[PDB]
């Protein structure tokens, strides 16, 4: 029985888990008093995945919520399904990290990252077997950058043989949350590449033009785009917990798509979007659910894959149908886009299929893809990040918590190889 | 100005099981016929009168077997013969003369499990190795230029076992203290190292002895005593004028001594848990020095040389990228029961043949 | 008094199973529960032969498989399914991990801890067997267990039981469709430890099915279930022999003596002719020598190749239903004027036939008609050599970059291995080579 520990880190880990744990209590048919109130008996062969049985058949999450501002975890409890989360899974400190990379993982995060650790082996040791681990979390803040990286780094110490799947907010090409971004996003990714075995890079201003260009969403509020990068998190381990035609778990993913150790950012996507209104205009089949999939303006990352070549994609439907279809249209997209994907790679497509689509839908797909077309994430925050590291424009704040100019240095020429990398396999032969 | 990367091969000899079968089956069978000091032949033909006879009535209808034998060209061979001194007189003394003389040099083993790489390096007390030879030369030269010269010798020793760094004479340090961290002018400068001064042999021996007493080791069926870690040896040669009229010409050199662990075959072993996950990050390790080796030799692949896929490559970068001359000693076992991982030893030993680097003679002050 | 074990590794194998022991239920009047109420009507009659299925003192029948996947989902969807009382409770799983499209994981790391339970059951269902003949074995190229871990337990049973024929059922990579990119390492390194121990393995391609049934059956959009339904017809004509009286019969050694030629050569292709609609069972005849020449045409073949390319080593035709010898000579004295259908000169001989009683059954819920004769074919061709020379190259286009090779030497494996494996693949390409030159004397 494979299971998973989910871990909340920072504001936008945690509302972004918050619906996400909202999306897997209906998928399942658990209430938000923990108690199972579904139909179908598929729902609970496999609700070990996620909850733990308590007493009377009620079903608490496998989650640790992590912030270091209380306020958070104030609005999760008092949330709609705030009661379910164990009330002693909420760690959470006194002040914020300062929107410091620093401060979150020297200074204020290594002073709480025991208990949040302690929480984390009583949930993990209380397994049959353990997958592996899945963190939400956001780069560019400080609680998030900072706190998420050192657990993912202690737990990776703790429990090298197991998976790592990083939900990451990058920083957002035109407009900044932050003016310090640049810092926290290197030493993010720096931390992130040796300690992690697959990141999907979420962009905010990617989801804003889905839900403007797609949904036709005039106001699409952070609950949208946790909405959207939900229902891509519900889709990744949908395999591992109904069954269907053809399986992939976490591990058979990872293998597929990372050709080479340190190329494991994806950029996910989810089909079929549409309109409230353009739903009965639109027959929903496997062409059109891979037309939208494939789509550069259905992507979550905010970088084009036809400025770049496909190392490898993932294609996970749900619901009933052909396997025929799903080759076919999966050899016709390699065949028409044959200058978007490496040469190298006889095969850049991996499938799978399961028999239990989204509660409301008869069909769903979620893409996950790994191109050279990152690269361009990467090298904007280098240039950002050296335009603020030649004059020092705000070392003082990190400098004074503990850190040296080498880590700066050494995060900088990671990523900066990292670039090469990509660049190097997008134009090879 | 160019320097290629020399191989040397070592073939080891036979243990007492394995040379009380063949020797019984020859009244099992040696594969390297080491025939000049810079050619060997791998599985020679004619060394098996049954298969002769076979293929002498069987015109090339199925292989079954080898059809030709491989030739390799190297830089030096030693037979089964061989002795420590004649391996360190003509492997590592040029690259102590060259470190003397102003120029960074590094020798390290390469091989399949239970080869002697550690036999050769480190050695045992009754037959030591190439850094006691190494240290007892160097500090005698440094007593036959005494009241010339000002001679400072700075001692690093660590090693990488699963992908952690581990200071050999400094226990109880965390691994996660140590770190390595380029700075802007891409030094690797490894965090929170011991970096101890012996001022004479018995000081430096006694101290790498007890460095070898904190290896990660255990048997793993392939031999009682098999390393499980890499071990890397930094010796930092610092030299002053004593004239007083000090310039430029003050200088300082490295000399790395590097022991890797062997490549574990999947096919034949019987090596299951904690000593497999070792043996498959050692197979890792080295599978990124191959890729290196690879990126390096080809020109079409000058862009990126995946330095950063362990933290091996990243500590031997230093030697490939520039301004080192390197030595790699190929150590191989020559018997049919290894004929798989041994011909991959030489086929990789081949290729890093064609690794060229530009030396520079180092100046302070 | 005959029998032989079944062994279903792997997804594929497993609903290939599925399939295979629905057929043999509904071929033997076996309820879902396991009981025969044929015996009803004649008791202590033999309708269920005990080739597959032994008898308890209940009445209930029990089929003789072994079913392994290292994954819990596929094994779960059976007990729970339909078919839950008829199989033993020993349906192995050691799903707390799967290999994940791993050669290594489902052979080195996790294959262990698996290999002697299975052994033990299957040694526990041997001692039963009162004149066991062979095994079968369903698997995949191309998934982690269905590769790796049917290659260590080819290697064991090798060495427990010896000269015991082991027939393996495979789906071969396709050459354009595929459902992952590591297809060539786990296919190449399947084969290299799988040559020494197979003696003969039956080779299908799911490209080929989906285009069968998109022209003979008029599916337009099938699924697995098609495929596995196709597969279950094929073996159960290959085991027709054991059970049902025959003008002509055919033991399971009789396929390994005839189809191989030479030991690493044992790769037939299998087809199945008359594959047609209940609509299209109208307006034919579908006689023996229609059924045969379709069994040659080169668009009814199971695998993605073209036997016009190649040169027949050997060819087994295995006729049900209402056959009659004479129409079966004469289909293949047709046969052998065409000028088309090539065959080495170092087989003038050519043809194996078997004749049997037994018509196929109608699968409720399937879609092939109720003919009343039918045809298999296994078919030894030098073509097949084309086929292994792509999955090569493709193998090639990755080794030259190390691309995934670091999952695999961080499961155990070395390096060197994977070219070894090349290397082997390069002389079975020269022995098909060497096998379909013409002689010279
Ligand atoms: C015709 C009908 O029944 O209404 C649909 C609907 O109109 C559409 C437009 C829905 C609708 O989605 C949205 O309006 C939306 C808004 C912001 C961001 C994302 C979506 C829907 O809300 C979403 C809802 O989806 C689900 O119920 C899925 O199971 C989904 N559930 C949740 O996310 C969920 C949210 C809150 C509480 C509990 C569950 C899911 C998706 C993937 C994986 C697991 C679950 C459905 C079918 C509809 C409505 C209700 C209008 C769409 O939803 C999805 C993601 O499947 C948006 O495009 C699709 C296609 C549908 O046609
Ligand atoms: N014909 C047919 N092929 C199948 C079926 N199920 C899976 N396959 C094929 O099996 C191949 C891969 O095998 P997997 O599905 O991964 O099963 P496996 O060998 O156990 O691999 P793991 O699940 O990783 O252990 C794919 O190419 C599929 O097309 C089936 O029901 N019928
Ligand atoms: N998707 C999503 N992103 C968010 C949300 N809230 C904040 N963010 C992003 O998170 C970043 C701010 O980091 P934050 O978590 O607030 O810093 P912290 O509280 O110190 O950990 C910004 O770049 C925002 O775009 C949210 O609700 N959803
Ligand atoms: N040239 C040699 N002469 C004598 N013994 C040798 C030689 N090479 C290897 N050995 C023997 O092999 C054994 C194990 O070799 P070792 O060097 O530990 O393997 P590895 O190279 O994998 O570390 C040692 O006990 C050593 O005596
Ligand atoms: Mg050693
Ligand atoms: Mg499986």
């Amino acid at each position: 029985m494979r299971e998973i520990v989910h871990i909340q880190a920072g504001q936008c880990g945690n509302q972004i888990g918050a619906k996400f744990w909202e999306v897997i209590s209906d998928e399942h048919g658990i209430d938000p008093t923990g108690s199972y109130h579904g139909d179908s008996d598929l729902q609970l062969e496999r609700i070990n995945v996620y909850y733990n049985e308590a007493t009377g058949n009620k079903y608490v999450p496998r989650a640790i919520l992590v912030d270091l501002e209380p306020g958070t975890m104030d609005s999760v409890r008092s949330g709609p399904f705030g009661q379910i989360f164990r009330p002693d899974n909420f760690v959470f400190g006194q002040s914020g990290a300062g929107n410091n990379w620093a401060k979150g993982h020297y200074t204020e995060g290594a002073e709480l990252v025991d208990s949040v650790l302690d929480v984390v082996r009583k949930e993990s040791e209380s397994c049959d077997c353990l997958q592996g681990f899945q963190l939400t979390h956001s780069l560019g803040g400080g609680t998030g950058s900072g706190m998420g990286t050192l657990l993912i780094s202690k737990i990776r110490e703790e429990y090298p043989d197991r998976i790592m799947n990083t939900f990451s907010v990058m920083p957002s090409p035109k407009v900044s949350d932050t003016v310090v971004e640049p810092y926290n996003a290197t030493l993010s990714v720096h931390q992130l590449v040796e300690n992690t075995d697959e990141t999907y890079c979420i962009d905010n201003e990617a989801l804003y033009d889905i839900c403007f260009r797609t949904l036709k969403l005039t106001t699409p509020t952070y609950g949208d785009l946790n909405h959207l990068v939900s229902a891509t998190m519900s889709g990744v381990t949908t395999c591992l917990r109904f069954p269907g035609q053809l399986n992939a778990d976490l591990r058979k993913l990872a293998v597929n798509m990372v050709p080479f150790p340190r190329l494991h950012f994806f950029m996910p996507g989810f089909a079929p979007l549409t309109s409230r209104g353009s739903q009965q205009y639109r027959a929903l089949t496997v062409p059109e659910l891979t037309q939208q999939m494939f789509d550069s303006k259905n992507m979550m990352a905010a970088c084009d894959p036809r400025h770049g070549r496909y190392l490898t994609v993932a294609a996970i439907f749900r619901g009933r149908m052909s396997m025929k279809e799903v080759d076919e249209q999966m050899l016709n997209v390699q065949n028409k886009n044959s200058s978007y994907f490496v040469e190298w790679i006889p095969n850049n497509v991996k499938t799978a299929v399961c028999d239990i689509p989204p509660r409301g839908l008869k069909m769903s797909a979620t893409f996950i893809g790994n191109s050279t077309a990152i690269q361009e994430l990467f090298k904007r925050i280098s240039e950002q990040f050296t335009a603020m590291f030649r004059r020092k424009a705000f070392l003082h704040w990190y400098t004074g918590e503990g850190m040296d100019e080498m880590e700066f240095t050494e995060a900088e020429s990671n990523m900066n190889d990292l670039v090469s990398e990509y660049q190097q396999y997008q134009d090879a032969t | 100005k160019q320097s290629s990367i020399s191989v040397a091969v070592r073939v080891r000899p036979f243990t007492e099981a394995e040379s009380n079968r063949l020797v019984k089956i020859d009244n099992l069978r040696k594969i390297i016929n080491v025939v000049d000091d810079r050619m060997l032949i791998f599985d020679p033909p004619e060394t098996n009168p049954l298969t002769k006879m076979q293929r002498n009535a069987f015109p090339n209808s199925f292989k079954g077997s080898r059809i030709r034998e491989h030739r390799f060209v190297f830089d030096r061979l030693f037979d089964e013969d061989c002795t420590q001194d004649q391996v360190y007189r003509n492997t590592t003394q040029p690259l102590l003369d060259s470190v003397l003389d102003g120029y960074n040099a590094t020798v390290f083993a390469y091989g399949a499990t239970g080869c002697g790489k550690t036999h050769t390096i480190s050695g045992t007390p009754e037959d030591p190795g190439v850094i006691f030879l190494t240290m007892k030369e160097l500090y005698n030269r440094i007593e036959e230029l005494k009241d010339t010269k000002i001679i400072d010798i700075s001692l690093s020793y660590l090693e990488i076992y699963n992908e952690t760094i581990r200071d050999l004479l400094n226990p109880m340090t965390q691994c996660k203290n140590l770190v390595i961290r380029e700075d802007a002018n891409n030094k690797i400068s490894v965090s929170n190292l011991s970096r101890h001064r012996p001022n004479s042999v018995e000081e430096v021996m006694q101290l790498i002895l007890e460095g070898n007493k904190n290896r990660t080791c255990s048997p793993t069926e392939a031999n009682a005593t098999s390393s499980r870690s890499h071990a890397v040896l930094q010796i930092n040669v610092i030299q002053k004028d004593r004239t007083g009229d000090i310039t430029e010409e003050h200088t300082f050199a490295t000399l790395s001594i590097i022991d890797l662990a062997g490549s574990e075959r999947a096919a034949a072993t019987k090596n299951r848990g904690a000593r497999l996950n070792e043996g498959a990050n050692i197979n890792k390790s080295l599978l990124a020095l191959g890729n290196c080796i690879n990126a390096l030799c080809d020109p079409r692949r000058r862009n990126h040389v995946p330095y950063r896929d362990s933290k091996l490559t990243r500590l031997l970068k230093f030697s490939l990228g520039g301004n080192c001359k390197t030595v790699m000693i190929v150590c191989v076992s020559p018997s049919s029961q290894h004929y798989d991982e041994t011909l991959n030893t030489l086929k990789y030993a081949d290729r890093a043949k064609e690794i060229k680097t530009k030396l520079i003679r180092n100046q302070h002050n | 008094m005959r029998e032989c074990i079944s062994i279903h590794v792997g997804q594929a194998g497993v609903q290939i199973g599925n399939a295979c022991w629905e057929l043999y239920c509904l071929e033997h009047g076996i309820q879902p529960d396991g009981q025969m109420p044929s015996d009803k009507t004649i008791g202590g009659g033999d309708d269920s032969f005990n080739t597959f299925f032994s008898e308890t003192g209940a009445g209930k029948h029990v089929p003789r498989a072994v079913f392994v996947d290292l994954e819990p989902t596929v094994i779960d969807e059976v007990r729970t399914g339909t078919y839950r009382q008829l199989f033993h409770p020993e349906q192995l799983i050691t799903g707390k991990e799967d290999a994940a499209n791993n050669y290594a994981r489902g052979h080195y790391t996790i294959g262990k801890e698996i290999i002697d339970l299975v052994l033990d059951r299957i040694r526990k269902l041997a001692d039963q067997c009162t004149g066991l003949q062979g095994f079968l074995v369903f698997h995949s190229f191309g998934g982690g267990t269905g590769s790796g871990f049917t290659s260590l337990l080819m290697e064991r049973l090798s060495v427990d039981y010896g000269k015991k024929s082991k027939l393996e059922f495979s789906i071969y990579p396709a050459p354009q469709v595929s459902t992952a990119v590591v297809e060539p390492y786990n296919s190449i390194l399947t084969t290299h430890t799988t040559l020494e121990h197979s003696d003969c393995a039956f080779m299908v391609d799911n490209e080929a099915i989906y285009d069968i049934c998109r022209r003979n059956l008029d599916i337009e959009r099938p699924t697995y279930t098609n495929l596995n339904r196709l597969i279950s017809q094929i073996v159960s004509s290959i085991t027709a022999s054991l059970r049902f009286d025959g003008a002509l019969n055919v033991d399971l050694t009789e396929f390994q003596t005839n189809l191989v030629p030479y030991p690493r050569i044992h790769f037939p292709l299998a087809t199945y002719a008359p594959v047609i609609s209940a609509e299209k069972a109208y307006h034919e005849q579908l006689s023996v020598a229609e059924i045969t020449n379709a069994c040659f045409e080169p668009a009814n073949q199971m695998v993605k190749c073209d036997p016009r390319h190649g040169k027949y080593m050997a060819c087994c035709l295995l006729y049900r239903g209402d056959v009659v010898p004479k129409d079966v000579n004469a289909a293949i004295a047709t046969i052998k004027t065409k000028r088309s259908i090539q065959f080495v000169d170092w087989c003038p001989t050519g043809f194996k036939v078997g004749i049997n009683y037994q018509p196929p059954t109608v699968v409720p819920g399937g879609d092939l008609a109720k003919v009343q004769r039918a045809v298999c074919m296994l078919s030894n061709t030098t073509a097949i050599a084309e086929a292994w020379a792509r999955l090569d190259h493709k193998f090639d286009l990755m080794y030259a970059k190390r691309a995934f090779v670091h999952w695999y030497v961080g499961e155990g494996m070395e390096e060197g291995e994977f070219s070894e494996a090349r290397e082997d693949m390069a002389a079975l390409e020269k022995d098909y080579e060497e096998v379909g030159v013409d002689s010279v004397e």
